[PDB]
RNA sequence: AAUAUUUUUGU
RNA sequence: CGCGGCUCUGAUUAGUGUUAAGUCGAAAUACGGUUCGUGUAGUGGAAGUUGCACGGGACUUAUCAAUGUUGAACAAUACGA
RNA sequence: AAGGUCAUGGCUUAACAAGCCAAUAAUUCUCUUAGUCGAAGCUGAAAAGGCUGAUCGACCACAUUGGGAAUGAAAAAAUCCCAAGGCAAAUAGGUACAGCAGUGAGGAAUCUUGGUCAAUGGGCCCACGCCUGAACUGGUAACUUGGAGGAAUGAGACGUCGAUUUAUCGAGUAAAAUUCUGUAUACAUAUUGAUAAUGACAAUAUGUACAUUUGUCUUGACUAAUUACGUGCCAGCAGUCGCGGCAAUACGUAAGAGACUAGUGUUAAUCAUCAUAAAUAGGUUUAAAGGGUACUCAGACGGAAAAAUUCGCCCAAAUAUAGGGGACAAUUUUUCUAGAGUUUUAUGUAAGAAGGUCGUACUCUAGAGUGGAGAGAUAAAAUUCUGUGAUACCUAGGGGACGGGUAAAGGCGAAGGCAAUCUUUUAUGUAAAAACUGACGUCGAAGGACGAAGGCAAAGGGAACAAAAAGGAUUAGAUACCCCAGUAGUCUUUGCAGACAAUUAUGAAUGCCAUAGGUUAGAUUUUUAAUUUAGUCUAUAAAUGAAAGUGUAAGCAUUUCACCUCAAGAGUAAGGCGGCAACGCAGGAACUGAAAUCACUAGACCGUUUCUGACACCAGCAAU
RNA sequence: AUAGAUGAGUUUGGUGAUGGCUCUGAUUGAACACU
């Protein structure tokens, strides 16, 4: 549910926080749409699920994994690569704004709104750099790729 | 709450400990225990 | 506080606070006209010193409250009907009103130059 | 927060913006530090990134949530084990003395050991036999007792040897009118008296000291 | 090592 | 007409606020000169003080009788502050 | 089952059944207050913004107060009937200005006792026409808004005024004077409001003519703007901080200066300021504020991979017919094992309870013990003990409660709390592997249970300690601190009671973030010594914080409950609930304020530690 | 409706916080004083 981005939001912040190579996030298919719109963006540098150790590093991409049925599944886990430039994390924030006490949802008239930077509804305006990520029908898109398809949806967190 | 305000309140609480006795029997004819 | 503590009720008005001129405060009223019961002095509190010519008034709603006399030298004596309005003595307590000098039976200081209008006092009229 | 702010990495960035304009506007910049251009295409390395290190061995498979993911792994190799067993069966090899401090780090290079337990820049030691008997244990097949048996034999008949020339050597000198110096038995008994009488004194000053306290114990001051 | 008299006030 | 509620008032009586210039003590803040506070039960003109358990918002404020070493001779073309 | 109805519905009736709604207030009751609403008015950058509920529109109610019916298509009346009081009236049987104007009263405060039915609307009428205090028009008020309210020239009247440097600094292009305009307004003319005709009253256009007031606040800082004199904590000023005690930029005068202007200030009020009740969007270690505890009903929140249903959510509105998209969401179904649980006697362990005991010391009795004058107390003493033989040293019988070492930053329970020992008895928790159930989970208002010491009630026990009461000292006084003695009480059993610095000054829980040094109970191993699970404790990194500091959290996030909204009054009053009582729960307002409050920094002080100087002191001599 | 979001004085020996109060802005079916 939403309590698990929640959580993938928190734990990227700390990874990135600590200057981490590799980050291990629990495999969901909530949290690989989401970790799937990150690489998209540009913020995470690949995504591959194993086991509890990480893949071997010089074969990330190559990585084979093996096939997840029900002997393995309760120990899966998505490996993300965090990026690092300029002496600066790449994913500094995170912060979440659909928590699991109340599931904000914006409309595409609003969305249109805060890509310009101007607040609509319990949101803000984005400024320069930040992203706002949206999870609707046609998956976790970010507000400017909900606005070209013209959908609204859930609001999940802002990227700085 | 430091010990200097602890004090103001030791001495409120006194004072009234020490008021509830005296007009006790007073409260005791008129039935306001 | 969360959702729920605010579903039930938990933001409550913020406690009240003393007006400077409650009688006419509570009411929305400018000003009230109230008969002088008596015309003293009161003392300033540590600070500041002196004697202020203070006035004890009963207002037309019932009230009896302790008015302020402005200027230098006034003419209300027992019995007098006067005009109070808001205001307060910063330093004398209990006195929490003012009195209009140009009132009805309050006269303006006559030997007044500055603010006038303050005190009621009218033009001198030296050249007309 | 006792530590600072280090802005190393960015003098480059810092130093680049302040020498692109001038301070004093409608004039133009002033030629930057010498230093700018010689590094303009050396950027600095990435720190401060815990990647994950190396692994010297299988980490363990079973571990649902393993911890020390950028934790360094400790090296071990197939050696360790035979070295263990070696200098244990043999403790006095570790009084035998060994240098550790290399040349020129180039010693690997002239290690042929399908030849013999002597090789070129190594001295004669456990390890020798300990690279022997790997071998013989992986090349020839053969097993750890068996590889460990024909690799300790080989050098026992090499320090057997060794033993016996400083006898003879000795004996055959004096034969012919060689002298030598006096030997480590000798001067090692002589320190030992040097020693021997020193503690002696201390003795003597100790004893003579108890008693002083075995009779101030008792009280005779009265001198009856 | 186990010792212990009293000593208020300051527009 | 009865009951209940509500407003005003009441001999007598209680608490609290304010007011530089009075009197009696010195409880707290230093080890405040009896450690101070919490609870509870007594007691004293007043602050206070006493028993019982509890807290540190007081003792981490802590700083050697292990008294501190001939740890392999000497001489050489080795060695040379 | 039957009737009724367009149709549906105990809508109606008959016979059976005991159900339906709600459990956190459905239902009912008391008190206080109010006409409701709208971008209608005001206000904010903004929020499902806030406030008001005048003028405008819609709705509700009322027409002196209270109690009522009929007529009619429809009560939708200032009607009608009845009662009471006020005015009037008497055998009468009217009136109620919250209809317009007006009068009195109340109040800080709000208008003419006009004209006309010409226009718009309505009622009556075949028609003409009659009636209209609605309405349209004139009047009063700076209450508000909008506009006018005068522009250009102006240097030698070689004058005047105030300062002072007689020439400096200003009044000052200011004035006078000259050249133009004809604004508000006045008057005339014309058109128009109206047309079939009707004009109460006025608007608009054009022509001609006239150049008409200053007032008020402020002047220490916030806050734009200065001196002089007088006054002397007096008189006074003040929105806030403050000013005034004899050379006051703050008071009162005079002058100058700053600003608004037919207005200007003041008082009152509203919004914003204020994220200052924070849904958007807060916070609770030390500053207001974490409940004593966690089992738990309701209630919020909560895995994996698929499917049905809703069509929630989105396109996407206008409160959108009917559809589309399927990630997420609600109900539900099938599977899964990472959460939470069960089994395999763990180890370890002062959780808890029952029945019993052990021991060191203390105390009581006896042995006409030994011994024969002191003992104990305190800084010193006194009250006190002892010749009726004490203290001291023993013997033999009892009697109560206590828990030495081990012992540690140790451990155990939800907390409170739990430390001698044996048997009996009881729920969690932790390690290692396997197996099993398959989201069964977390938080949790309320109720209920538990809850330290002290206390109340009843019966036991009573050695020791010790509130009270009492005495002896200290002291200026001494209830006190100290001392001689000493009752409740502490202990046992059965109840009440429910307050604590019930503390980690930090609610519980989930996910997550880099190291090091100890330590506790286990596990694995090449059991030497290193890995590892769950705890606890020091010192750090990133970070966080007001800082102190924390850093298995006071960090990054999330869930949920409790609680906070300046000080003081006050955790107080009143009514109520619980209790035998003590007291507890719950819980205001008036009066008075501009501050309360936290951490840190540097000092000073300490009947504070360790030092360093000095006839400071000790000693000696001399002197007063 | 895309220009719309702003501070100041005041606690302390002093610094940094916390938390009120007051001023700054707009307004009234307003009243009063001097005009
Ligand atoms: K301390
Ligand atoms: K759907
Ligand atoms: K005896
Ligand atoms: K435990
Ligand atoms: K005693
Ligand atoms: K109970
Ligand atoms: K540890
Ligand atoms: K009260
Ligand atoms: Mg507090
Ligand atoms: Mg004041
Ligand atoms: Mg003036
Ligand atoms: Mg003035
Ligand atoms: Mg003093
Ligand atoms: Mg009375
Ligand atoms: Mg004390
Ligand atoms: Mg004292
Ligand atoms: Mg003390
Ligand atoms: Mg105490
Ligand atoms: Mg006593
Ligand atoms: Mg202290
Ligand atoms: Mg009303
Ligand atoms: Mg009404
Ligand atoms: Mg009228
Ligand atoms: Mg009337
Ligand atoms: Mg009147
Ligand atoms: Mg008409
Ligand atoms: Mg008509
Ligand atoms: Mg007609
Ligand atoms: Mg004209
Ligand atoms: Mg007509
Ligand atoms: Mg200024
Ligand atoms: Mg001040
Ligand atoms: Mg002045
Ligand atoms: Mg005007
Ligand atoms: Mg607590
Ligand atoms: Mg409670
Ligand atoms: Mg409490
Ligand atoms: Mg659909
Ligand atoms: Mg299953
Ligand atoms: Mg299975
Ligand atoms: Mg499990
Ligand atoms: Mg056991
Ligand atoms: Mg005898
Ligand atoms: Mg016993
Ligand atoms: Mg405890
Ligand atoms: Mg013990
Ligand atoms: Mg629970
Ligand atoms: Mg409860
Ligand atoms: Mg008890
Ligand atoms: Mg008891
Ligand atoms: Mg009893
Ligand atoms: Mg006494
Ligand atoms: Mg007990
Ligand atoms: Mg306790
Ligand atoms: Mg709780
Ligand atoms: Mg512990
Ligand atoms: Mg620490
Ligand atoms: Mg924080
Ligand atoms: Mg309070
Ligand atoms: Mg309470
Ligand atoms: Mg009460
Ligand atoms: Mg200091
Ligand atoms: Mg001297
Ligand atoms: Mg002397
Ligand atoms: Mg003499
Ligand atoms: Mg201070
Ligand atoms: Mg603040």
């Amino acid at each position: 549910g939403i309590q698990q981005i929640t959580n993938m939001c928190s734990h990227l912040q700390n990874a990135s926080r600590a200057r981490l190579g590799l980050t291990s996030l629990p495999n969901t298919k909530y949290n690989l749409a989401l970790a799937l719109a990150l690489h998209r963006a540009g913020f995470i540098s690949s995504i591959t699920r194993g086991g509890p150790h990480p893949p071997t590093p010089e074969a990330l991409m190559t990585y084979e994994p093996e096939p997840v049925t029900s002997a393995n599944v309760a120990t899966r886990r998505l490996w993300v690569g965090l990026k690092y430039w300029n002496e600066e994390p790449v994913l500094k924030e995170l912060k979440p704004i659909s928590k699991p006490s109340r599931l904000v949802t914006a409309s595409l008239e609003q969305l249109n709104r805060v890509a310009r930077g101007f607040p609509a509804g319990y949101m803000k305006g984005l400024q320069l750099g930040e992203c706002l990520f949206v999870n609707t029908d046609r998956g976790v898109l970010e507000v400017r790729e909900a606005v070209e398809r013209k959908v609204g949806g859930l609001v999940l967190c802002k990227v700085k | 709450i430091s010990v200097r305000r602890q004090k103001k309140l030791k001495i409120k609480k006194k004072k009234y400990k020490k008021l509830m006795r005296r007009t006790r029997n007073e409260r005791r004819k008129q039935d306001r225990l | 506080a969360t959702l729920n503590q605010v579903m039930r009720g938990c933001r409550k008005p913020q406690r009240a606070r003393h007006a400077v001129s409650p009688a006419l405060s509570s009411i929305k009223s400018p000003a009230l006209k109230g008969v002088c019961v008596k015309v003293g002095i009161t003392r300033p509190k540590k600070p500041n010193s002196g004697e202020r010519k203070t006035a004890r008034v009963r207002l037309s709603t019932g009230k009896v409250i302790t008015a302020y006399i402005p200027g230098e030298g006034h003419n209300i004596s027992q019995h007098s009907v006067v005009l109070v309005r808001g205001g307060r003595a910063q330093d004398c307590p209990g006195v929490r009103y003012h009195l209009v000098r140009g009132a009805l039976d309050l006269a303006g200081v006559a030997t007044r130059m500055s603010s006038r209008s303050k005190y009621g006092t009218k033009k001198p009229k030296k050249a007309s | 927060g006792k530590g600072r702010i280090f802005q190393a990495a960015k003098v480059y960035q810092r130093a680049s913006e302040a020498a692109a304009t001038n301070i004093v506007s409608g004039l133009p910049p002033r030629n930057p530090p010498l230093w700018l251009k010689a590094i303009e295409s050396i950027p600095p390395a990435e720190i401060n990134t815990r990647p994950y290190p190396i692994q010297h061995s299988p980490p363990n498979p079973r571990a649902r949530k393993p911890r020390n993911l950028f934790r360094p792994t400790k090296i071990v190799y197939p050696e360790d084990e035979l070295r263990r067993d070696f200098y244990r069966d043999h403790p006095w090899e570790l009084a035998r003395p060994r240098m550790i401090i290399e040349l020129d780090g180039k010693d690997a290079r002239f290690l042929d050991w399908s030849k013999g337990l002597r090789q070129r820049g190594i001295p004669l030691s456990g390890e020798s036999v300990v690279q022997r008997q790997l071998w013989l244990m992986e090349n020839q097949g053969m097993t750890k007792q068996e590889a460990y048996d024909k690799a300790r034999h080989e050098f026992y008949k090499l320090r057997q040897l060794e033993q016996m020339e400083r006898r003879i050597a000795v004996e055959e000198a004096r034969m012919v009118g060689g002298y030598f110096g006096k030997d480590l038995l000798t001067v090692g008994m002589e320190l030992e008296n040097k020693t021997y009488e020193s503690w002696k004194k201390w003795a003597t000053t100790e004893i003579a000291r108890q008693e002083s306290a075995r009779a101030s114990m008792y009280t005779n001051v009265v001198d009856n």
